[PDB]
């Protein structure tokens, strides 16, 4: 007798639904909602209920931990799923999961798990292993099956994004390992418990295999804690309005999410197709990039196009043939995270009133080829910082989708796209406290968002993994980490310039204090923005490394002379540096290093990104030119260059407008972009010359060569654009560069007994 | 009659009173707010509500037990933005944290949709802005210890910036200052000297002497509204008391605060009751739910100024420390509430470019809009247009003690509101009441929604002066269980006041840290430690009972505790099963205690006695019992109201439409009576609005249910 | 519906809290795209029918004489065909030196343009710019959007398709 | 009831016997040999049966692996043990891991696993932490309880040498890592099986988290045969021969 309510397996029932969706087109064939269509009142009780336990077990439920990422911040996560592990309801926060922890229950449907280690009553599953879907190893998941009358009724599922898991390097965004050895401590969908009580062989185990161990506990009880706060109100609602009643909303919630999907496209946007891209940059050959294989130092560019098509229908697709492939770095992904992430998206503006589960990713199509890096074709990769690169494709399709938004008069909806999440401040040694400790700032859960087609991007407010975004508190961060704040400033001129400018980041400065043994790194673009302008708009600012070491600043606080305070302004004009006579100074492009010793004294600048802009800067309201100068958004001698503005200090110190002589400066601008300009044609001719002559950096060649290899039709379209001769090849090979993993891959379905879920086409 | 517990709501346009007697019997006086010196409007209303027992302000004032103040002046100035002009000193290089609102200060109060809802997140300008605030070079760590020790004459420099700037007062707020306070307090000393040379009033607040908490983004707003909100207010509370006692008082006033417990009027710290008003009425939600049997209660509030919304679940209210309110994060700690800047005396203006129809978030307050010809009020408001449309009766606005022209409302909206829009007045009043009901409705669904719930889990209950007047339109098609409209609504939240346990609470924090297993001799030391501060905390309490005439023998005592797993950043508030504390055996007692509480808080399975125990804190409360206010129990009569509880029409005007409303006097009509709209139902202090499409029915407990057809 | 002034004061950026919120947090007016093109159409310098914007100062028309549809520029510039991507017919400044991205960011913020280099697409009458991309070197001119105006017209707003050439 | 013959829990045992070792200066305190002194003939055909038996597993059991190392080397081990943890005879091989797998042993009892996961019959542990003594991730111990009449009468202990553990460096004696974190695969004495069963979920983490899958599969397969080879022996020899012999 299989175990799901009924008497089907696990797998049995997932296969009819499955099947029944594919011949229909509805979710589980579900042609009529009956219990929403006959009782609309017992249908809107169950909704309002459950989304209330759901919300309620992450409010509460945080207040578990000592880690302030969970505590303060909220990145944590509650999901209720029904047998076939697909989810009708969610709490907000770290909202990928849901996707990621229903495809670890898929995988344990799909693996018959049923059979063995047998699915019980009071189990509890562990799991974040990225090569069956997961984001990386620091979101670790807490799965409990739902039973009534002793079959299975549902899942529930908890996630919390832990400090560390005892990676090579010490953080949650790590590097120094370039594969999965080293990459973490990695928990395959296994059973840590039974009778609801945790075995202490995974607890002695566990607890020894992080640097971070009291923080990792106390994270645990809080996935626990919620795990069973939302088991126990299943039991209640299935008591008081009977399992039949449940049974139906179980299924009807997804499909009635997929038909909220496809009449918000039909109510928002227009059919066609959207073309768009995104890079980031990959800088492994500098000499502070430690890694231990040689294979791994190299310079590369990560490549991310799309196309999207809107059908009259309202299904869309979107397609990703040319994208570049995985490589020996901790920025991977997986198709579920990289899809899961899409649905993410979705949620911030075509379906934030409608059911918020996995009906929306039933109502779209995802072509994501073997190989590249959002889908490898190789089990030894690794993941620890997957951001990097899902975070800089997604912030294109805000653009695609925002097209569509303005051609129809929608323009509260645009939004020119979502800034790279990142600095991400880390390190490891003792703390304050003389234990073993690691740092993972969350300052970057608030970075600038994207300008509208009617005002500007939110500041140091948001990050396209949580729009709830939030800094934390100075004093609370000082408890967690032997670090101690000199300055927390908004980021001048990181905004992207448009009409309406982006979001501006901000910055932080760090001293190294009461640390014994310590180590500190940086994690984030630097060479290349990945977000775009809209419509005119200019990409946020990117990204730079400071650090001081033997700064002296211990004689130079007690002797009463100057110290670095605040935000370090203007980059370009530093004023922090000569302040500090006697330190080693790293000031520069690289934005990716492995940990570097420190010590007490020594200087850490944590810098959070921006946000793209929208619309061309020369149609930009003077006055607000005026007062981002006034309110430190802007530095003073970017109004005349990029906004034909032109402001003068007055009396009582703040900037204001010279209309006229702005007027003037606009028209005579106009003028310059003329003279300065060519004909398309004619710079495309000059630009042939180059691709033909093989003249660019070994970084820009490997990228195109990898992705030509995986996509064969990108191949031809930049043949076909640029006219070029079948005499002219781009083989990898003859770049100079190492190409270990280009022809020789091993996916983990080639493993004895393992059976892999399919998402996407590949 | 033998008159016992007072409770009041001050500070908005009318000053209600509620009076109960040995038997529970109560009543309810109003008269208009006089924010000079509110002591005069508390004795006028005093005196009203007496009336309706034949009695005077001389024999029940003697007779009076306790007195409980609430009010909403100081909300006011966080609602409107209108406060005392405070400047801030903060860490230099730090200057920006404030303005920045941590980022959450973007998405608070928004319902569930809004939240995930990218570009509907958004700032508001912040209390203190960037030029009047200024930066100290100087840094303590999380232990006390001096990292950058106080550069004195960056304190000066910061001071006499902030005077030249013209600041009416000056917050000072630095990291870690309330682990190790000498810094903060030096910075100060030296603003109040620079203070002195100037010969400006210019009041300092340092936030160690106020609000000695952790996080400094909570901690920092809070000290702002002890300026910026509370000093304005400073002495209103000695110059009630000093009224009070002259007509022959003998208690000591109470005052609502955060919490929903009561504290003494002579608190340093006033921030604490900046919503006494509002928590007043909650209380009194809770206690009619609890009589009646409503265990989901969505709270709804209008006055002159602010709309107040909060909810009761499971019968509980949720009071929650570090909590957010007006979308500021704060450190005191609040029952789950909500209020915005919107009510019967907002003005309404033109945008001069776009004109678009602008409400508040400023108001009239007491002197009403430009139909009271001796307020001086040039512009119109929320009020000016119940008069044009029928909402409101001009012969009765506080009984008839105040005398509206509807004429000048007319007026005045042509000239400002219609013709420059090109409508009818009529059409431009109906205009800014849809703009109204619109706002309204989405703040009170945007409340329940951050929950996760749909208003159908809940029944609405309306009160305040004006909630009734847009019951109708506030809770239009949200689909609650029920909507209801007491017929005390007006004295709503004085009811709350008189309704409180008559409780006093005293607190100290500690730092009790234990491994899951020591000696008994490190747990005698624990427990003798805790039993210290319950001592200390137990005179507090006793005296302040002795202040009102009560000994030690009538007062019954519950100790408590703060407890915590060693590492956490969050404590559970326990009561304590020991009445005191001093073996080996009675701490284990204590540690097993807190286990089971956070088995029942969160589940039995993320219990981790492993980790060992923290105490954070002592509590003692102590409690004599009152009269509480008897609920009436009436049988109902018929469905149709008497023919003597009608008393004329009136010309009303909605969705395009002018009808003859049934004016009905509110006291008159009996339980089991119907009424289908359009009908105005009227009392002295509040006004029920039954619109065409809407109909009520009046039970047995003096509650109207409104209902949609 | 929202009213004509509205969508006015939402197209000029002048919109209030209040309404701009409402338009978010509740189902969308069908009738906005027919209220849009309208009141876009009257601030035109010609009167050519806006069929579809493409950004602030760019659409496509229909001919008023030849009834063709061509990509257009609000000061009256046709660049090319609606099916052709109008950039391949524009004028382009590329910022690829560290001297030209410093005209616009700080040293440091500025991207390197080995790695990315800043593309600006104008008008060649009126210097407007309708398009900045920020690839790598080599990558071709992208072709942001073709519409199916078709499908758009006749099945999910109920009107005829305008005449076309 | 504790589940040793005789009623008392693992770690009152054991700490009998250490406190009598301490007190008498012979192991467990015998200052006489019972049955080797009046039952030497008996003490000989127990010696001659189990020593047979334990070299006999390592001899056969290594013709199930794929790596050299193992099948033709011999770099493999089988060891008898009390039910205290203490060895009684050993296979010949990589006899370091006589002390390493009763420290394991060890660590269990002081550490409570008979309450929590529990010690039944018929379980499978796996362990190679050398924080609790082993020589480094690479050498795998499968660890058997052996039972007689419900009661717990002694273990049996396997050990291979494996190709790799999946540390930063491809190899056994890697270098790469300089810490604990990508020093290789490390389990704490996990109860990998039940009822003679290996769990599926330990299976597909254990075969991924190493390069060299298909030989660290047959170098189980070989540790598993020889433990419970052993453990059929063992209640053999109590049948023919009495418990209390
Ligand atoms: N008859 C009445 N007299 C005075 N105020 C009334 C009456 N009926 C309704 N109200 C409302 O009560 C409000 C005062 O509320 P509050 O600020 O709580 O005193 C006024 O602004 C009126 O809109
Ligand atoms: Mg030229
Ligand atoms: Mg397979
Ligand atoms: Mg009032
Ligand atoms: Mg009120
Ligand atoms: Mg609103
Ligand atoms: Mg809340
Ligand atoms: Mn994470
Ligand atoms: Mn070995
Ligand atoms: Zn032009």
């Amino acid at each position: 007798r299989g175990i799901v309510r009924g008497g089907e397996t696990l797998k049995e029932h997932r296969d009819r639904l499955m099947a029944a969706t594919k011949a229909t087109g509805r979710y589980a064939g579900l042609k009529t909602l009956e219990l929403r269509e006959r009782e609309p009142i017992l249908y809107n009780k169950l909704f309002s209920r459950l989304r209330a336990g759901v919300v309620d077990a992450r409010e509460t439920a945080k207040k578990i931990a000592a880690s302030p990422i969970v505590e303060q911040e909220g990145e944590l996560c509650f999901t209720l799923y029904n047998a076939a592990g697909d989810s009708l309801l969610t709490s907000t926060g770290i909202i990928i999961h849901v996707g990621t922890m229903g495809a670890a229950i898929k995988y344990m449907i799909e693996n018959n798990w049923e059979a063995n280690p047998g699915v019980h009553d009071k189990d509890i599953f562990c799991n974040n292993d990225s090569l069956i879907g997961n984001v990386h190893p620091c979101d670790i998941h807490t799965i409990v099956p739902i039973f009534w009358e002793g079959e299975l009724i549902g899942w529930v599922g908890g996630v919390t994004h832990v400090i560390d898991t005892g990676a090579v390097g010490p953080g949650s965004m790590a590097t120094g390992q370039v594969q999965r050895f080293g990459d973490g401590y990695s928990i395959t969908c296994r059973k840590v418990g039974a009778n609801d009580t945790l075995f202490r062989d995974w607890l002695h185990e566990s607890q020894r295999m992080v640097r971070t161990t009291r923080y990792w506990m106390l994270d645990e009880r809080t996935r626990i804690a919620g795990c069973h706060m939302i088991r126990k109100l299943v039991e209640e609602v299935v008591a008081e309005e009977g399992i039949e009643a449940y049974w139906k909303f179980a299924y009807e919630a997804v499909e009635h999410g997929r038909l909220g999907l496809q009449a918000r496209i039909k109510a928002m946007t227009i059919p066609g197709t959207y073309r768009q891209v995104g890079f980031v940059d990959v800088p492994y050959a500098h000499e502070d990039v430690r890694v231990p294989s040689d294979f791994a130092k190299l310079d590369t560019i990560m490549h991310a196009p799309c196309e999207m098509t809107i059908r009259r229908d309202g299904t869309w697709r979107l397609d990703f043939e040319g994208s570049s492939r995985w490589g020996w770095h901790t920025y991977n992904a997986h198709q579920v995270s990289f899809t899961s992430g899409i649905w993410v998206m979705m949620t911030q503006t075509l379906i934030p009133s409608e059911m918020i589960n996995d009906g929306a990713a039933y109502g779209t199509e995802f072509r994501l080829p073997k190989g590249t890096w959002m889908n490898p074709d190789d089990r030894r990769v690794a993941f620890s910082y997957s951001w990097h690169f899902l975070v800089s494709a997604w912030t294109a399709l805000w653009r695609g989708l925002s097209r569509s938004y303005f051609g129809r008069g929608y323009l509260e909806e645009v939004n020119a796209g979502n800034a790279n999440t990142s600095n991400w401040l880390q390190g490891g040694g003792f703390n304050q406290y003389d234990e073993i400790h690691a740092v993972n700032s969350f300052e970057c859960a608030a970075n600038g968002t994207g300008a509208t087609a009617v005002q500007d991007g939110l500041s140091h407010a948001a990050a396209i993994w949580n729009p709830e975004g939030d800094m934390g508190d100075m004093e609370i961060w000082e408890l967690a980490e032997p670090l101690v704040y000199l300055g927390r400033q908004i980021k001048a001129s990181s905004g992207g310039s448009g009409k309406y400018r982006g979001g501006c980041g901000f910055e932080s400065l760090r001293m190294v204090w009461n640390a014994k043994d310590w180590t500190m790194f940086f994690m984030g673009n630097g060479h290349i923005s990945s977000d775009w302008g809209l419509m005119g708009g200019y990409p946020a600012a990117s990204g730079y490394r400071f650090a001081a070491h033997k700064t002296n600043l211990k004689e130079l606080i007690a002797s009463g002379a100057e110290i670095p305070l605040g935000g370090d302004t203007d980059p370009e004009n530093p004023t922090w540096d000569a302040m500090l006579p006697d330190a080693q100074i790293k000031r520069d492009k690289q934005a990716i290093t492995t940990e570097e010793m420190f010590s007490d004294y020594d200087l850490y600048l944590n810098y959070m990104r921006g946000g793209p802009g929208f619309g061309d800067p020369l149609d930009r309201e003077p006055q607000a030119v005026a007062d981002d100068i006034n309110g430190g958004y802007v530095l003073e001698r970017f109004a005349g260059e990029v906004y034909g503005v032109v402001v003068r200090k007055g009396a009582d110190g703040q900037y204001g407008v010279d209309e006229t002589a702005t007027a003037a400066a606009r028209a005579q601008i106009r003028k310059d972009r003329l003279a300065k300009s060519v004909p398309v044609s004619e710079w495309m001719k000059g630009e042939r010359e180059k691709i033909l002559a093989k003249d660019a950096g070994t970084q820009v060649r490997q990228m195109f060569a990898a992705s030509f290899k995986l996509g064969p039709r990108f191949e031809k379209d930049f043949r076909t654009f640029w006219d070029l001769p079948d005499s002219w090849t781009l083989p990898e090979e003859e770049i100079g560069v190492p190409t270990y993993g280009s022809r020789y891959s091993m996916d983990i379905s080639e493993l004895p007994d393992v059976h892999t879920v399919q998402f996407v086409e590949e | 009659r033998n008159v016992q517990v007072l409770g009041i709501d001050a500070g908005g346009t009318m000053t209600d009173t509620f009076f109960v007697d040995q038997d529970g019997d109560f009543v309810v006086g109003k008269a208009q707010s006089t924010p000079q010196n509110e002591a005069l409007g508390l004795i006028a209303s005093s005196e009203d509500g007496l009336a309706n027992w034949g009695m005077s302000l001389h024999e029940a004032l003697a007779q009076l037990q306790t007195g409980v103040y609430s009010g909403t002046a100081m909300l006011n100035r966080v609602v409107q933005r209108k406060g005392l002009k405070c400047g801030l000193i903060v860490n230099r290089g730090m200057e920006d944290f404030h303005r920045m609102g941590r980022a959450v200060q973007s998405h608070l109060g928004y319902a569930y949709e809004d939240r995930i809802h990218l570009n509907t997140h958004r700032y508001d300008p912040p209390l203190v802005p960037r030029h009047l605030t200024r930066g100290v070079v100087e840094r303590t760590d999380m232990m006390g210890t001096q990292v950058i020790p106080l550069r004195e004459d960056t304190a000066r420099d910061a001071a006499r910036d902030l005077i030249a700037a013209d600041a009416e007062g000056i917050v000072i707020s630095l990291l870690h200052s309330y682990k190790n306070p000498v810094n903060e307090r030096r910075v100060r000393d030296i603003v109040l000297e620079e203070v002195e040379k100037s010969g400006k009033k210019i009041p300092v607040f340092a936030s160690a002497d106020y609000y000695p908490v952790r996080k400094e983004t909570h901690r920092t707003n809070t000290t702002i509204l002890e300026g910026y909100a509370a000093e304005p207010s400073r002495q209103t509370l000695s110059k009630i008391s000093n009224a009070f006692k002259e007509r022959g008082t003998k208690f000591d006033f109470r005052v609502m605060a955060t919490h929903g417990g009561t504290i003494s009027w002579k608190a340093k710290e006033l921030a604490r009751t900046i919503v006494s008003g509002p928590i007043g009425g909650v209380i009194g939600a809770k206690y009619l739910g609890e009589v009646l049997g409503y265990k989901n209660i969505a709270c709804s509030d209008i006055g002159g100024t602010s709309f107040d919304v909060a909810l009761i679940t499971q019968g509980e209210m949720t009071i929650k420390n570090d909590p957010d309110m007006a979308r500021l994060v704060l450190s005191l700690p609040l029952v789950a509430m909500d209020s915005v800047g919107a009510g019967a005396g907002s003005f309404i203006r033109l945008d001069p470019y776009t004109r678009a129809i602008k409400l508040g978030p400023d108001s009239a307050g007491y002197r009403v809009g430009v139909c009271w010809k001796e307020s001086g009020i040039e512009t119109v408001t929320i009020s000016d247009c119940h008069m044009v449309l029928g909402y409101l009766n001009p012969d009765n606005f506080l009984g008839g003690a105040v005398k509206l022209d509807r004429q000048r409302s007319v007026d005045a909206i042509k000239a400002q509101i219609a013709d420059p829009l090109g409508l009818s007045v009529e059409d431009a009043a109906a205009g800014v009441i849809e703009l109204l009901d619109s706002d309204l409705r989405d703040y009170l669904r945007s409340m329940i929604s951050g929950k996760g719930y749909s208003p159908a889990s809940f029944v609405c209950f309306s009160y305040g002066g004006a909630g009734p007047v847009h019951t109708y339109g506030y809770t239009e098609g949200l689909g609650f269980e029920d909507v209801i409209v007491p017929a005390w609504a007006a004295g709503f939240s004085a009811f709350g006041c008189a309704a409180a346990d008559f409780e006093y609470r005293y607190d100290k924090s500690l730092d009790i840290n234990m491994p899951t297993e020591t000696p008994d001799t490190d747990k005698e030391k624990a427990a003798a430690t805790l039993q210290a501060a319950w001592e200390e905390l137990t005179k507090n309490v006793l005296e302040e009972f002795k202040l009102n005439g009560y000994s030690a023998d009538q007062v019954t005592l519950q100790p408590g505790y703060r407890m915590q797993y060693r590492g956490q950043l969050n404590d559970l508030e326990i009561e304590s099963p020991l009445a005191q504390a001093h073996t080996a055996a009675d701490w284990d007692q204590l540690t097993d205690a807190f286990n089971a509480t956070y088995g029942r808080v969160y589940a039995a399975s993320a219990r981790s006695p492993e980790l060992g125990y923290s105490v954070t804190g002592a509590i003692m409360r102590g409690m004599v019992p009152i009269p509480k206010p008897k609920i009436p129990k009436e049988p109902e009569e018929g469905e149709t109201p008497p023919e003597s509880a009608k008393i004329g029409t009136r010309k009303f005007y909605r969705k395009k439409r002018w009808v003859d409303a049934q004016l009905y006097h509110m006291e008159s009509l009996r339980p089991g009576n119907r009424v289908m709209g359009p009908a105005v139902i009227e009392s002295d202090a509040t006004t029920f609005v039954v619109p065409d499409g809407f109909e009520t029915w009046l039970d047995g407990h003096r509650l109207f249910h409104l209902r949609e057809v | 519906a929202y009213t004509r002034s509205k969508i006015v004061d939402l197209v000029d950026g002048k919109i209030d809290p209040d309404t701009l919120h409402q338009m978010l947090s509740t189902p969308k007016d069908p009738e906005r795209f027919v209220t849009y093109v309208e009141i876009l159409q009257e601030r035109m310098p010609w009167d050519d029918k806006i069929i579809l914007p493409l950004g602030p100062k760019l659409f496509i028309v229909q001919q008023k004489v030849s009834k063709k549809w061509t990509v257009r520029c609000e000061c009256g510039h046709d660049f090319c065909d609606w099916k052709d991507n109008w950039k391949l017919h524009a004028r382009v400044h590329v910022r690829d030196t560290p001297q030209k991205m410093e005209e616009i960011y700080p040293r440091l913020m500025a991207p390197t343009p080995s790695w990315q280099v800043i593309r600006e697409y104008f008008c060649p009458e009126c210097g407007t710019l309708h398009d900045v991309e920020a690839p790598t070197p080599w990558y071709p001119v992208i072709h942001d959007f073709s519409p199916d105006i078709e499908g758009f017209y006749q099945e999910w707003l109920g009107l005829p398709v305008p005449e076309r050439a």
